[PDB]
DNA sequence: CGGGTTTTTGTTAAGGGCTGTATCACTGTG
DNA sequence: CACAGTGATGCAAATCAAGTGTGAAGCCAGACAAAAACC
DNA sequence: CACAGTGATACAGCCCTTAACAAAAACCCG
DNA sequence: GGTTTTTGTCTGGCTTCACACTTGATTTGCATCACTGTG
């Protein structure tokens, strides 16, 4: 496998 | 028997209706957020509310979760007592 | 260095509902 | 025997801050087992 | 041009639903 | 009687709150005081 990358997953209670 | 409300229910009477649910509740808060339940649900549920319209609410739950806003400032109490034009007594 | 992937954040419009603010002719110490 | 203020003062009473080792309670596990209101 | 009220009413503003699309930030690796 | 709901329990183990004492050290409550104001 292979990493695609990606924005890093936040904590639940710290986005939007 | 036909069903009654679930907040009429006690606490340990209303654990077979969520019996189904909180499994997958747990397994998708692994797979995607990393395993908390608390603010998962925490987060559904101000979903829920100001979906509903009831910000009021969800502001209160937003102050006990958080630090808590209880509490003038002497300050405060005395600039409002003062130019509401308010006595002692009252 | 920059596509590629993942995610965040906003946008479009028809409705519903809560909250906030301007407007109206007047007061009162003289 | 009108009745609700009017605010400063003062003393009785309630709450607490310090220390650690307890008790008491709530809840988790998943599963087995009796009351009770409609047919 | 005195200035802080006085309360009822009406309008604006902001935030939810549908669902698909669009601008933008953070790593991965050729 | 059936069916579904509503509560009950099980023991080992975990966290979470109350308390056991005592000595001050505050903070809160409520009565006192001679008065107004509508007549």
């Amino acid at each position: 496998h292979i990493n695609k990358g990606g924005r890093p997953r936040q904590h639940l209670l710290s986005l939007t | 028997r036909p069903r009654q409300h679930l907040l009429s229910l006690t606490r340990r009477a209303q654990k077979h209706r969520l019996r189904e649910l909180k499994i997958q509740v747990k397994e998708f808060a692994d797979k995607e957020e990393g395993g908390d339940v608390k603010a998962v649900c925490l987060t559904l549920f101000l979903l829920a509310l100001r979906a509903r319209n009831e910000h009021r609410q969800a502001d209160e739950l937003e102050a006990i979760m958080q630090g808590r806003g209880s509490g003038l400032q002497p300050a405060v109490c005395l600039a409002i007592r003062v130019n509401t034009f308010l006595s002692c007594s009252q």
